[PDB]
Formats: structure tokens, sequence, C-alpha cells
């Protein structure tokens, strides 16, 4: 579950990004 | 193109179908962009893990189709973050500005469809490795035919019992991760016969064995017993693999 739990940082790092996108 | 995930990839792309659908509109819907370099930092912090393990799954995989398709993925969350990094250090000179906004939406977007697009790929691989592992099973269960003494007997069974293990582990973590119930009790059921036959093919080798050496009847009995549960057994793997297969199958045929 390396990749699974990789991945799923990564999609939780993008999630702020959004945010700051959408104010 | 797939319609049903497992459990645990269904609930790590929940939330990215959302986020998409909030990408997708930022081309359409004043300015201010605040900072950002310490949330973009975390983004290749988590993209160079991704990409790190990623590599060394490509590095140390017997796989030629994962070779070939996770690779792509790669530079497409690669590319994607340097946008973002890029988009972060034009936003440090002023926060309004329209060409670091545009590097903002393609990168998160870049991002969300490279890691979704290498766990699919990844999940693939892993269902084709199952299926290389209960083949093998069925492989060596056949060997079993020429074991004749007590040494090929010890031989046998350390070699079987540990691939039995590494099967049994596989489809109990595969089965769990199904969403189609009815699969779940067809993979069950038919790794419960496997794991109940398994000590039952051991003691009719070992019959076998004391019988042919030494010495006749009744060789035929135990020899019929023998044959009987490689075969039940050899049934209920093809049960497996056809039940993972059934499932997993892509394109050709």
């Amino acid at each position: 579950d390396d990749i699974y739990n990789k991945a799923r940082e990564v999609i939780n790092a993008v999630n702020p990004v959004i945010e700051a996108l959408e104010k | 193109m797939p319609v049903f995930h497992t459990r645990t990839i269904e609930s790590i792309l929940e939330p990215v179908a959302q986020q998409i659908s909030h990408l997708v509109i930022m081309h359409e819907e004043g300015k201010a962009i605040p900072d950002l370099t310490a949330p973009v930092a975390a983004v290749q912090a988590a993209v160079s893990n991704l990409v790190r393990v990623g590599k060394e799954t490509v590095q140390t995989t017997e796989d030629q189709i994962l070779k070939r398709d996770m690779p792509p993925a790669f530079i497409k969350v690669e590319n994607a973050c340097t946008k973002l990094v890029q988009a972060a250090q034009m936003l440090q000179s002023d926060p309004y500005s329209v060409p670091a906004r545009d590097y903002l939406i393609d990168g998160s977007r870049g991002i969300l469809s490279g890691t979704s697009d290498l766990l699919l790929t990844f999940d693939e691989a892993e269902v084709r490795k199952i299926i290389r592992v209960c083949k093998g099973i069925l492989e060596y269960l056949t060997v079993a035919e020429v074991v004749e003494t007590m040494e090929d007997l010890v031989t046998y069974t350390k070699n079987l019992g540990p691939g039995m293990t590494k099967m049994a582990k596989m489809i109990d973590e595969r089965q769990q991760e199904l969403t189609h119930q009815e699969h779940r009790v067809m993979l069950v059921n038919s790794m419960n016969t496997v794991k109940e036959l398994l000590p039952v093919l051991i003691s009719a080798m070992k019959i076998f064995v004391t019988t042919k050496n030494s010495k006749n009847q009744g060789i035929e009995e135990a020899l019929k017993n023998r044959n009987f549960t490689v075969e039940k057994m050899s049934a209920e793997i093809n049960e497996i693999i056809r039940v993972l297969q059934l499932t997993s199958w892509d394109e050709d045929a």
C-alpha cells in the first residue's frame, strides 16, 4: 500500500491549492 | 473505460471527482492569490515521493505492461508539478497575475489525473501478479505425481507451503477489496476448499510414498486419493483465476 498511501498524500496536498483558487 | 474499482481506489478517487469538477470550472469563472509557496512545497514533496515509489516499482517489476504504462504518468505528474512551482515563483513578484493562474489550474488537473492513472495502472498489474501466483501453484500441483520418496515429499511440501501462504494472503486481501459481494463469496469459498484440502494432499502423498517404498497394495487407492485431491484443488484455484479474470480483463481479446 506504499503507492496507494503515496497517491493519497498527493491528492491531499493538492486540496489546499484548489481552495486557494476558489477563494 | 473502467466502471468498478477496489474499495480502496474508490475511496482514494472519491474526492478527486469533485476536485476535477471544480478545476474544470476555473477557466469560465479581481484576483489576489494568497502566497501558496508552502502548500506547493508539500505537493513537490508528495509528488517526488510518489514518483520515487513508482520508479522503484517499474525497476523491480517483471510486468512489461506496468514497465511501459507507468513511466508516462510520472512525466504527466512531474510536468504538472513544475507548473505549480513555476506559478508560485511568479506570484512572489505580484499576486495579481493571469499567466500564474492558468499554470495553477493546469498544474492541479495534470497531477490529479496523473496520480489516478498511476493507481489504476498499478492495481491492474497487481491482479496480474495474483493470477501469476495462482497459475504457479497450479503448475506445482501437477508435480505431486512424481513424488515417490520421503526426501522428495519434504522437498515438495517445503516448496508448496510458502506459495500456498502467498496465494492465501493475496486472495484474502483481494476479496476484501471487491465491491461485488457474490464475487467475494466465490473467492472465499474456493480458497476455503484449497486451505482445507492442503493437509489432505500431504496425508495422501505420505500414504502413497509409504505404500510405494514399501510395498505393494494399496498403491491404486493412494494414487486415486492423491489425484482426486490435486484435481479438486486445481478446479478451485481455476475458479479463483476465472473470477479475477471476469473483473480485470482488458483489450485486446
